[PDB]
C-alpha cells in the first residue's frame, strides 16, 4: 500500500490507531501483520505556493 | 501561572467533546494515564480538575 500524508500523522499508521487519517483514510486491522515504512519527501512532494 | 503557584479549575455541571482535542494541530503533546483518550466521549466524571 502507498500514499503521502504530512510527517506528524505518520504516527497514526499502526495497527489499531485513530484520528483522521486512521479513521476515514487509511485503518489498519488491530492484528495487522506486516512492516510500515516512511520517509521525508520535502525534497520531492513539496511545491512552492 | 508561574508553575510553583499552578493555577486550577474546576469542572462539573457540563458536557464536552474530547474527541477534536487530541486531532488538533493546536496541541504539541497529548497523552492519557488510566484512560484511552478514544474512550473519553462515552464516559462522565464526578468532577475534572483542569
Amino acid at each position: 500500500d502507498s500514499f503521502v500524508i504530512r510527517g506528524d500523522e505518520v504516527r497514526q499508521i499502526a495497527p489499531g490507531q485513530t484520528g483522521n487519517i486512521a479513521d476515514y483514510n487509511y485503518k489498519l486491522p488491530d492484528d495487522f501483520t506486516g512492516c510500515v515504512i516512511a520517509w521525508n519527501s520535502n525534497n520531492l512532494d513539496s511545491k512552492v505556493g | 501561572a508561574s508553575v510553583y503557584a499552578w493555577n486550577r479549575k474546576r469542572i462539573s455541571n457540563c458536557v464536552a467533546d474530547y474527541s477534536v482535542l487530541y486531532n488538533s494541530a493546536s496541541f504539541s503533546t497529548f497523552k492519557c494515564y488510566g484512560v484511552s483518550p478514544t474512550k473519553l466521549n462515552d464516559l462522565c466524571f464526578t468532577n475534572v480538575y483542569a
